[PDB]
């Protein structure tokens, strides 16, 4: 009943660009935090990146700068704009929405994406 | 000693206390907007879950999804008879609590105009 599809992933060169997006069905969209986190194997889930219900974005230190994070409310939809690849940022990368307080954290959020393979070779 | 100056921004956990620092890196006390939604922090920054008085009437502030998927601690659209343990309140078609003698279904209540909670017994 409720869903986050990922979907824009899969295989970049480094330097490069990739668009992830995350569609919502289930839930009154404008309600939730939304966020990204990632997984690369060997690794634990990490926060990436976050988005309140009014447009205010929140980034871990290590994709600050590069990352931009963005929502479209009367689609139901967010962005994960990722620039300036790196081979670090190889990863599963899940999309999330919440209703609890502190964006950093996997506790914050009630709804879990499948997540997309996003791949960056050297 | 020795001592660094950071800054925070935006809704924070410490521990088990949330707390709401604006653009500026400023830490937010008392009945605060925060994008319209509306919170209630304690004058020691932490956010608050309760019945709390406001100059919109006395509010429920309240954990995720008590009702209409509602935001960790925001104001809700709360109606009727609530419970919080031992303190009691009522809350009127306009969403905030009663205050003072009421008939509710044809019994009378006294509710105190300080903090709303029903007086009993």
């Amino acid at each position: 009943q409720v869903q986050l599809v990922e979907s824009g992933g899969g295989l970049v060169q480094a330097g490069g660009s990739l668009r992830l997006s995350c569609a919502a069905s289930g839930l009154t969209f404008s309600r939730y935090v939304m966020g990204w986190f990632r997984q690369a194997p060997g690794k634990e889930r990490e926060f990436v990146a976050a988005i309140t219900w009014g447009g205010t974005p929140n980034y871990a230190d290590s994709v600050k700068g590069r990352f931009t994070i963005s929502r479209d409310n009367s689609k139901n939809t967010q962005y994960l704009q990722m620039n300036s690849l790196k081979p670090e940022d190889t990863a599963v990368y899940y999309c999330a929405a919440g209703l609890g307080w502190d964006s950093r954290y996997s506790q914050s959020y009630n709804y879990w994406g499948q997540g997309t393979q996003v791949t960056v070779s050297s | 000693h020795h001592h660094k100056g950071i800054m925070r921004t935006g809704l924070i956990s410490f521990e088990n206390n949330n707390y709401y620092f604006n653009e500026n890196g400023e830490m937010q006390f008392g009945y605060i907007n925060i994008e319209d939604k509306m919170f209630y922090f304690g004058e020691d920054g932490v956010m608050q879950i309760g019945v709390f008085n406001t100059p919109d009437g006395f509010k429920y502030f309240a954990h995720q999804n008590t009702l209409d998927e509602n935001f960790e601690g925001e104001s809700i659209n709360y109606t009727g008879w609530l419970d919080l343990d031992e303190k009691r309140y009522y809350f009127t078609d306009e969403y905030i609590a009663a205050t003072g003698s009421v008939i509710i279904d044809g019994e009378e209540y006294y509710f105190d105009p300080d903090t709303a909670q029903l007086v009993i017994s």
